[PDB]
């Protein structure tokens, strides 16, 4: 119904492994969207396994994290938006990846 | 917003024109490196480059 | 390490038992000591959930040890019961043995001593709670007014806070009172420690118990209507006081 | 939105969204057939006005369009507006929404263009009513939220206006014009425009200034005092009635000619003399600039009250505040009139008391020298210089100057300037005249002279009040008749006194500065002082100078220097004006010589200021022609030429910086990046005109104010080191001083590092060592700025000195003026009744946020300072006064002024 | 630490620099102390008795 | 309207005039010139050819020669020719190639990498504070400590004490210590990096900590400079367990990034914001101070803070006529300023649907409760009572 | 973490394991005390179900404790037990002793503190039991309470523990009065119950009732547990049925 360019984008990112995998190319994802404005993003965390996970500060926790996290600091950004707008689609917010909200 | 929305319009219109002094400034440039008493060795240089032991 | 029980001393020489069951006392509600010279005024914040809790049957916050010594409390509130049961035994005790009764002096050594007991042996936690020991002494009319921590040090305080945000009801009073010279009448005595409870509560005056003990073992608990009458004149005068800010910054 | 019938009546409101049938059928049937009707139709009228109201909050453009789109029609079709007069007339007030229905809610462009006029006509004829006021009101103060209205009710002012301006730019004037149809005044659309401003006034800010600059008379601003003067305090404070008047004034001035804009701000003096605070008053007394203005501020607090009080304290403190001193000599005496004190008065008012608190200041700011070490040749006389212009202002260096050992060397021209920079030890301070004494009394003549400058420089603190003025020591010296000893002398009295055109001071400048003649360079100082001494307050445009600058070219030529010095003097002496100074390019045109003509292009400038875009064009026309015509072809006259080129380049900078200064801020920015392209644009095409042009640059960015100060004069400074004229680096360093140690620390590095680096000539080293040196003032002794202080927009007097040098190669002779350098800015501190030294508390703020001011007033937020701390420079200037939680109020408003702080405890 | 303990003499002087005072007491270097020990207690080891006592 | 237009008419006219003469002085730069300044030109364009590969200087070798190596896998032997001289060149540096035959044209690249774009920021932040709302003691700080030195130095001479090295902000999530950062970056005038933290990290073997190295390395040559580098704690000492790419890869990054911040003279000018969000990751030797020199504490607001958030946001939203701000403040205990921010959009979101061209009292208290929903914790009278 | 002991505390000064045994007594059935002024009912659902679990017999979330006070049961039955049985045995204690039987504050008040006595002392669990008191004695009139597992009691006029229990608060709330009437209180356990719980049968088979009047006689207290046959007849009257 909007006719806007989505990017979706499904239930994980590491799922390209063409570029090796994505630690720093997660970034490469707003810019894309930046010029093909709007840039109404769709992302699935559904993550309904794992009462606890939300202590963890990280093993190899911290690879999905730094993805995770980058995300965040890009969304928030320094300082311009282009109306950027993230569809979250999540199963709980009580079973969630920490800091995500 | 009429009374302050007109100028708002005006002010877009501005950002435009600082942009086109980005690309008008490009268009005539003066460069030049290295020093100027060394032009005499640029002399040299043609006819080593020009030659074949490198 | 090095909380994990009360038997480890640590190398910054902290029994953290004690520093923790400090941050459980934040949990309770404020309660305020303000000594006069003719009375001790205590008086705690009452924490007001839903109309279908009652303030009938439902207990308050400050406790009669026995009939001169009064106690209000913070802190875990399945805590403080067995404390002032053990206190309240040895306050009867004291009669049996002397026939006298307690010095207030005696009776807050005797609480810490609990609490210090407790914190000593490793088989136990202690009592997460601190409190007001106020009372007056068995035939002086010098008031008295003591403190006790989790940790069983007690001291003597003129006037001291603890409980919810009891920092910065301590600034206030800090500023505001004197053992140069304390409140002469029990009227302002009650009035300043209404004023202390009023930053914590916000609005109501059924957020704020006022119960005053004074010497030859008069313990009264003041009613709902005297206390509402306090906090609008206290109410009225701080409205006149924006006004008056306003007036004398235009005049200069 | 579909129909429902009329069940109930929150049905019949959306019966009527599709279909009215008492607004339609019914009506126009009446109206079109019986005329008992019209009877109904009256009664009807209030059914109808509410029924608009209802559906008012539905905005779908269909809903409206199609359901009034038979009435529409009927204004000239059925009704034809005269079937029963009166009737249709008050039967406009629903008709007239219908109109505005297919203007702005549908856009059809053939019917939003025509009925548009039609729409201006109609507003007028109902406005006679009052009741069309009233339908404006409605929809400004708002019923009902829809975006429609939101743009809508822009348009019904907007024909107002549009007439009101076409009238400026088309003389036929009034319904004439078929553009809007509608007559320009009368005593029927007049009325309209005062009942609307009233409304707007409340709710708004739009239109209010747009009726006055349309108008363009002094008189629509004066309406404006009356209402606005009502509305002071219980509508709203002072401090907001303020804030309009003064955004309308400082947004539009660019678009006022030179007569406009002093009228426009006649009348918000006025409006601020009426309110309450007498502390905007002061401050826009001066903006003007009139003698006139001055005194009725000033007045107001002295004469009433008998008794001393506050209000003899507080006259002599606003007048004490601009240190051009313009004020000072004004104010002064009025004191000795009343007398009730003669001695607090009259010492407070003079910058006597200015010196005192300087004391206080330095105590925290202590002593750290820097000066060079270097001794023999030119080297000695570059140190000994170096030495005042590190402890400028009110220093205590004396044991240094009484090692005579290091006086003595200097030799030549030297000698003047090294007794000459002895003075500024003591700028602004009664003490060290001593110094001076000694050798004024013996060896060659030449110390003699440079004793007489010096003198000038620390008499700049102490000239009134009859207290040592400079008039005194220096009329021995006018008199005697030998050239150097009399140049001297007039050069430092111009100075001192500055601003001040006291009785004696101009009058001893009167008869003189007229012989030109007998062949003497020097004599530049002739008209020079008196240039000086004339800026600050409107000028006469004196018949002394205009005489002698003619004169001088018939007799030489011969002497480049003199006649180059000579036309900038001109230039320099009509500041304080623009509106005078428009004749006066015409009378120095009369006499044409190519000589002449670089003498116009300077003027120029003065005369256009305040309005100019048209002086910038042709600043640039100029610069190409040269090479021009040269371009066309391609595909005694030494003197002359020189001259004008020169000329047109200092013009075209001293044109920008006074306009920048005074429009928009935000127009500062482009400015320096248009100079920029000049300069390039010169590099590669003129030789000899790249030289002057590097100069002019940095007195460009000390003028205008730049809030920008650490990228552009380093980046810059890097390319002229290769390039000749190390005089360049003292231009920029005037503008870097700044807040001592922000900005300045970048650059005595980037200036040293040229400077120590390459000696090659220790001619050039000189000019740059005393760049150097001058930048920094030790622990933030004091700023220098070229603007007053007390106006932001300002312009200062005693920086004119400053301003004339970067016209010339550089020069031995030149070094001597240079060290001149005068334009001091107080440190702010609170006052009391025994003169309180010490600031409590201040807040500073970089950036202004408030965007209802270009000026910004301080936020009430900022970040907090202590006691007794320089008013900071930029990056600092919004500075808000603390005080108020200890239960203080100034009486001294302060934005970061000039003006010291003063308060009232209760 | 040892670098922490080079702090204070940093800190201490920042204290003078904001107070205008052309000096630093031994009253700001015990502010200065306080306030670096404070913030790193934040990390590892909270509180003390003598907040009371 | 009048205030809006002064600043108009001076901005547009400059600007707009700056435009026009860059047009005309253009063609005018060129005519003077035409065998004084062409001759450089027209000797550099033969000798270049124009194709040029890169190479970096391996070495120089005495008697004007040089050894490169090329990009491709040979290196080859270059001699040292034309403008640019060899007191211009040292090892390290990179060197452009002729086609033919390899030969020293001179430097233009001047070390340049695609990751230096990335470093450089041209994005200018609003920002300044009377848009941060309070925290008064915690804008004092950061002001102190990376605004101050540079714009006054006086303070810093006259006790003659050297300049905090840096700051590390850390807290409650969502406080907006992002803010005041900003601010810092916006009013200083001073060449802003950064960076995320989470750019330093790859896969690859040894790249990673030579991005880290690369920061500096531009920041000192164009300092005073700010360099900010967000999220810490994906660069921290945490756990890796084990069949692992990245197990390596943190670690060396992290070394790198302690060694060049310390420095061994170090930069001596370039001040340093950290901020993170979780302190029990955080390596050891990070923040132990001479890296940064102060180390400051968030928490989410209280009354006084909370009013001026508000206070800021309101002013910029129309006719809160019958809005009580005060009466809100009251009730709201414990949330961020995120909570705030996003109640007042929440609130005009609730006012449009209304159908109504203003905000109220009943728009604002519902969107309140919603808020209050979102950040929750209950255990501390659920404990208790 | 500080879970690992019980006499431990946390940083934040909570202790996980009072909060973690005070979830255990959302795993349990709905409980629903509510105090009118004219009785006080006691309601509960089970926890447990099927056709061959006989549940038409027997109560096992009611037990008189004495003869004048009662509790209904949320939370772990094993734990129940043994508190019960010694809940039982000091309020008739009281009756021995003192020859009248135990007001209501003081037998809440006694086990509250043994349940505190298992987090304060010994290496042992926290009970994980919320009884809810309903009571007569002639000092107060009628009185509700209800203990939490962390060992401490306050006053109520309605109260539900057991699970859903922040659900069958705000229902409770809406409908409820001051003035009311016992044959509402019974109505209204009855409102709650059909939607808190999980089944939308709610029969008789998973209803437990006692209704505590002194209305019931004159000068006279009577605790009734309903039998089955009674609470299926009421069902019928609210219509759930
Ligand atoms: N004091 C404030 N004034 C104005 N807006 C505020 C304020 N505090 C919070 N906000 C708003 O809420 C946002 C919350 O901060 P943000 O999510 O950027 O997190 P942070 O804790 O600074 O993050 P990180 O650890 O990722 O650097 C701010 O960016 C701003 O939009
Ligand atoms: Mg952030």
């Amino acid at each position: 119904h909007t006719d806007c360019k989505f990017i979706r984008v499904s239930g994980a990112e590491l799922v390209q492994k063409y570029i090796g995998e994505g630690s720093r190319m997660v970034r490469e994802l707003f810019v894309m969207a930046r010029e093909h404005a709007p840039s109404i993003i769709f992302m699935d965390e559904i993550d309904s396994i794992g009462s606890t996970r939300v202590e963890g500060s990280g093993g190899g926790d911290s690879e999905v994290q730094r993805t995770m996290l980058e995300l965040l600091n890009q969304l928030d950004g320094f300082e311009t938006s282009k109306n950027i707008k993230i569809i979250m689609a999540t199963n709980r917010l009580d079973i969630l990846d920490p800091a995500l909200l | 917003a009429a009374p302050y929305a007109a100028k708002l319009k005006q002010t877009e219109n501005d950002l435009k024109d600082i942009e086109a002094r980005i690309k008008e400034k490009a268009g005539v440039k003066e460069s030049d490196t290295g020093l100027a008493p060394s032009h005499l060795w640029d002399i040299m240089g043609d006819r080593q480059r020009l030659g074949e032991e490198h | 390490g090095y909380d994990r029980a009360l038997s480890i001393f640590s190398p910054d020489g902290h029994i953290f038992q004690v520093e923790y069951a400090l941050e459980a006392v934040k949990r309770g509600t404020c309660a305020v000591g303000v000594k006069g010279k003719n009375c001790v005024v205590l008086g705690c914040e009452r924490r007001s959930t839903l109309k279908l809790q009652d303030t009938r049957i439902t207990p308050s916050k400050v406790s009669k040890i026995d009939s001169h010594v009064v106690l209000s409390f913070s802190g875990l509130n399945a805590d403080s019961r067995i404390l002032i049961e053990k206190a309240r035994v040895e306050a009867q005790s004291h009669r049996l043995t002397l026939e006298d009764p307690v010095t207030v002096e005696y009776l807050t050594r005797y609480v810490a001593g609990v609490q210090q007991r407790y914190t000593q042996s490793g088989g136990v936690r202690p009592f997460g709670v601190s409190t007001l020991i106020a009372g007056f002494d068995p035939r002086d009319d010098e008031p008295k007014l003591y403190q006790t921590e989790p940790s069983g040090i007690y001291s003597s305080w003129s006037a001291q806070t603890i409980g919810r945000n009891s920092k910065t009801v301590r600034e206030f009073l800090e500023k505001n009172y004197d053992r140069k010279e304390p409140p002469a009448t029990v009227e302002e005595c009650v009035k300043l420690t209404v004023r202390s409870l009023l930053e914590v509560v916000q609005t109501g005056a059924k957020n704020i118990e006022i119960t005053v003990v004074k010497p030859d073992s008069d313990i009264v608990a003041l009613s709902s209507e005297e206390i509402n009458q306090y906090v609008t004149q206290i109410e009225q005068e701080k409205q006149e006081q924006q006004e008056q800010d306003k007036k004398k910054k235009s005049n200069h | 939105m579909v129909d429902e019938s009329d069940k109930k009546q929150q049905t019949i409101d959306e019966q009527s969204q599709i279909s009215p049938e008492k607004q339609t059928p019914n009506k126009k049937d009446k109206k079109k057939e019986e005329e008992e009707q019209l009877s109904e139709e009256d009664a009807k009228l209030k059914t109808d006005l509410e029924l608009l109201v209802e559906r008012l909050k539905e905005d779908d453009s269909s809903l409206y369009e199609a359901s009034l789109n038979a009435l529409k029609e009927s204004i000239k079709n059925s009704t034809s507006s005269m079937t029963a007069v009166p009737k249709p007339l008050k039967f406009l007030r629903p008709t007239y929404p219908d109109l505005c229905s297919i203007y702005d809610k549908w856009t059809d462009p053939n019917l939003k263009s025509s009925l548009a006029d039609v729409l201006s006509i109609l507003a007028m004829t109902y406005s006679e009513n009052g009741k069309h006021d009233s339908l404006r009101y409605r929809l400004l103060s708002d019923v009902s939220d829809f975006e429609g209205w939101g743009h809508e009710y822009i348009r019904h002012l907007a024909l107002e206006i549009g007439e009101v301006y076409n009238d400026q730019v088309e003389k036929d004037a009034e319904d004439e014009t078929s553009s809007d149809g509608s007559k320009s005044d009368g005593s029927a659309a007049t009325s309209g425009f005062e009942f609307s401003k009233e409304d707007t006034l409340r709710l708004c800010l739009d239109i209010v200034p747009y009726f006055l600059k349309h108008n363009g008379e002094e008189d629509a601003v004066d309406l404006l005092l009356e209402i606005e003067s009502i509305d002071k305090l219980p509508q709203f404070v002072d401090e907001n009635t303020f804030q309009r008047v003064c955004q309308y004034m400082v947004a539009c001035v660019p678009l006022l000619p030179p007569p406009e804009d002093v009228a426009f701000l006649k009348t918000a003096y006025s409006i601020y003399l009426s309110q309450n605070e007498l502390t905007d008053a002061i401050a826009l007394a001066v903006r003007l600039g009139e003698e006139d203005m001055i005194r009725s501020v000033f007045d107001a607090t002295s004469d009433p009250v008998m008794h001393k009080q506050l209000a003899y304290i507080l006259a002599a403190q606003k007048t004490s505040f601009e240190y051009e001193g313009v004020q000072d000599i004004i104010g002064n005496g009025k004191l000795s009139e009343h007398f009730l004190y003669l001695a607090k008065e009259l010492n407070l008012t003079g910058p006597k008391v200015p010196e005192d608190i300087y004391k206080s200041h330095l105590d925290n700011s202590k002593s750290v020298f820097s000066s060079a070490g270097l001794d023999s040749a030119q080297q000695n006389l570059a140190s000994s210089f170096v030495n005042g212009f590190l402890n400028l202002g009110y220093c205590n260096d004396k044991l240094i100057v009484d090692n005579d050992n290091w006086v003595y060397k200097t030799k030549g021209d030297g000698m003047t300037s090294a007794v000459a920079s002895i003075g500024s030890i003591y700028q602004w301070n009664l003490d060290g005249l001593q110094q001076l004494d000694k050798y004024l009394y013996v060896d060659e003549p030449e110390v003699k002279a440079g004793a007489l400058l010096g003198i000038g420089i620390s008499a700049s603190g102490v000239h009134d009040g009859e207290v040592e003025p400079a008039l005194l020591l220096l009329q021995d010296y006018v008199t005697n008749p030998d050239t150097k000893i009399s140049s001297a002398a007039i050069l430092g009295l111009g100075i001192a006194f500055a601003g001040s055109k006291n009785d004696e001071v101009l009058g001893l400048l009167l008869p003189i500065a007229a012989s030109t003649d007998l062949p003497i360079e020097t004599a530049a100082m002739a008209s020079l002082a008196l240039a000086h001494v004339f800026v600050g307050t409107c000028n006469g445009d004196i018949t002394t100078s205009i005489m002698d600058n003619f004169l001088e070219r018939t007799a030489i030529e011969l002497k480049t220097d003199w006649v180059r010095f000579l036309a900038l003097a001109l230039g320099i002496l009509y500041m304080g004006q623009g509106e005078q100074v428009d004749d006066v390019l015409e009378t120095i045109s009369a006499i044409e010589h190519p000589m002449t003509s670089a003498i116009e292009v300077l003027v120029g400038s003065c005369a256009y200021t305040g309005t100019g875009d048209v002086l910038l064009i042709q600043d640039l026309l100029h610069r190409l022609t040269p090479k021009n015509v040269k371009g066309e072809e391609d595909a005694e006259i030494k003197s002359e030429e020189k001259k004008g080129k020169s000329s047109d380049k200092d013009a075209t900078t001293d044109g920008k910086n006074d306009d920048e200064e005074e429009e928009k801020e935000a127009g500062i920015v482009d400015e320096l990046a248009y100079a920029v392209l000049g300069i390039a644009l010169i590099a590669l095409g003129e030789d000899i005109g790249k030289e002057m042009s590097l100069r002019h640059f940095g007195h460009l960015m000390h003028y205008g104010n730049e809030h920008i100060r650490r990228m552009v004069p380093l980046a810059m400074g890097i390319v002229s080191v290769s390039d000749p004229q190390m005089k360049v680096f003292d231009t920029l360093t005037r503008f870097s001083h700044d807040a001592d140690l922000e900005v300045s620390m970048n650059s005595i590095f980037a200036m040293g590092l040229c400077g120590a680096g390459t000696n090659n000539a220790r001619l050039a080293q000189l000019l740059r060592q005393l760049a150097s040196y001058y930048s920094r003032e030790q622990d933030a002794l004091f700023i220098t700025r070229l603007a007053q202080g007390l106006l932001h927009l300002g312009k200062g007097t005693m920086t004119m000195d400053v301003f004339n040098d970067a016209h010339v190669l550089n020069k031995v002779t030149l070094a001597s003026i240079l060290t001149t350098a005068v334009g001091l800015v107080s440190p702010s501190f609170m006052l009391k009744h025994h003169q309180l030294f010490y600031m409590l508390n201040a807040g500073i703020r970089p950036k202004f946020i408030l965007a209802l001011n270009d000026e910004g007033e301080p936020i009430k937020v900022n970040v907090r300072v202590g006691q007794a701390v320089e008013t900071v420079g930029q990056a600092g200037r919004p500075k808000k006064i603390t005080g108020w939680i200890t239960q203080s109020t100034p009486v001294l408003l302060n934005h970061g002024e000039r003006a010291e702080l003063e308060t009232d405890e209760y | 630490t040892g670098a922490e303990l080079r702090s204070v003499c940093t800190e201490a002087g920042m204290f003078a620099i904001r107070a205008r005072r052309k000096v630093a007491t031994e009253k700001d270097f015990l502010k200065a102390v306080d306030k670096v020990i404070s913030g790193y207690k934040k990390f590892s080891s909270t509180s003390r008795y003598m907040q009371y006592n | 309207t009048r205030c809006k237009l002064k600043l108009l008419r001076m901005e547009r006219i400059k600007d707009h005039l700056l435009l026009e003469e860059e047009f005309v002085s253009n063609s005018e730069i060129l005519k003077p010139f035409e065998k004084k300044q062409e001759e450089e030109k027209k000797q550099l364009e033969e000798i270049r050819g124009n194709p040029l590969s890169i190479g970096t200087l391996e070495e120089i070798i005495d008697d004007d020669h040089a050894i490169v190596t090329s990009p491709t896998m040979p290196d080859y032997y270059v001699s040292i020719l034309s403008f640019v001289d060899k007191e211009l060149l040292e090892p390290g540096c990179s060197v452009l190639l002729h086609h033919k035959t390899m030969s020293i044209v001179g430097v233009l690249q001047d070390d340049a990498d695609p990751m230096v774009s990335v470093m450089k920021m041209d994005k200018s932040p609003t920002e300044s504070y009377s848009d941060i709302g309070g925290l008064e003691s915690q804008i004092q700080e950061i002001k102190e400590s990376v605004e101050l030195p540079l714009t006054h130095p006086e303070l810093y001479e006259e006790m003659g004490i050297k300049p905090p090295k840096g700051v590390i902000l850390y807290g409650a999530p969502g406080t907006g210590k992002t803010l005041l950062a900003k601010a810092v970056a916006n009013q200083t005038s001073a060449t802003f990096l950064r960076i995320v933290g989470s750019e330093l990290i790859q896969k690859y073997l040894g790249d990673g900590p030579r991005l880290c190295r690369q920061i500096f390395k531009v920041a000192g040559e164009n300092a005073p400079s700010i360099v900010f580098i967000d999220e810490i704690d994906a660069i921290g000492t945490k756990r890796y367990d084990s069949n692992s790419g990245g197990e390596r890869e943190i670690q060396r990054t992290m070394l790198e990034l302690l060694n060049q911040l310390d420095g061994f003279d170090d930069r001596g000018d370039v001040k340093v914001i950290m901020a993170t969000n979780k302190i029990e990751t955080l390596d050891p030797a990070l923040i132990r101070p001479g890296r940064i020199d102060r180390k400051i504490l968030f928490e989410n607001p209280d009354l006084s803070t909370k009013k001026k958030i508000l206070g800021i946001h309101t002013s910029k939203m129309n006719l809160s006529e019958d809005v009580n701000l005060e009466t809100l403040v009251t009730t709201k205990d414990d949330l961020s300023g995120a909570d705030i921010q996003a109640m007042c959009t929440e609130a005009g979101l609730l006012a449009l649907r209304e159908r109504r061209m203003q905000v109220t009292a009943e728009d604002f208290k519902q969107a309140k409760e919603r808020v209050m929903k979102n950040k929750v914790e209950e255990n501390l009278e659920g404990l208790y009572l | 973490r500080y879970d690992s002991r019980t006499t431990i505390f946390s940083p934040e000064g909570r202790l996980y394991q009072v909060e973690y045994a005070l979830e255990s007594i959302s795993h349990a059935g709905t409980a629903i005390g509510i105090m009118a002024s004219d009785g006080i009912v006691l309601a509960a659902e089970r926890k447990v179900t099927s056709t061959l679990l006989e549940q038409d017999t027997s109560t096992e979330k009611l037990y008189k404790l004495n003869d004048k006070i009662a509790v209904a049961v949320a939370g772990l039955t094993a734990d129940a037990e043994i508190l019960i049985n010694t809940a039982r045995i000091h309020a008739q204690n009281y009756l021995k002793t003192y020859n009248e039987d135990i007001p209501v504050e003081i037998l809440v008040r006694r086990l509250s503190d043994i349940k505190q006595g298992y987090t304060q002392h010994g290496g042992l669990r926290p009970f994980g039991v919320s009884f809810i008191y309903a009571g007569y004695d002639d000092r107060y009139g009628y009185q509700l309470y209800t203990s939490n597992p962390s060992g401490n009691y306050t006053g109520w006029k309605a109260i539900s523990v057991g699970a859903n229990t922040s659900a069958a608060q705000t229902l409770l709330q809406m409908d409820y009065k001051d003035d009311m009437k016992v044959d509402d209180a019974i109505e209204l356990a009855l409102k709650t119950l059909s939607k808190t719980t999980d089944s939308s049968a709610l029969t008789y088979d998973r209803l437990e009732f006692a209704t505590i009047r002194k209305g019931a006689n004159d000068g006279e207290v009577y605790q009734k547990i309903f039998k089955p046959q009674e609470i299926k007849d009421i069902l019928v009257k609210t219509g759930i049925t």
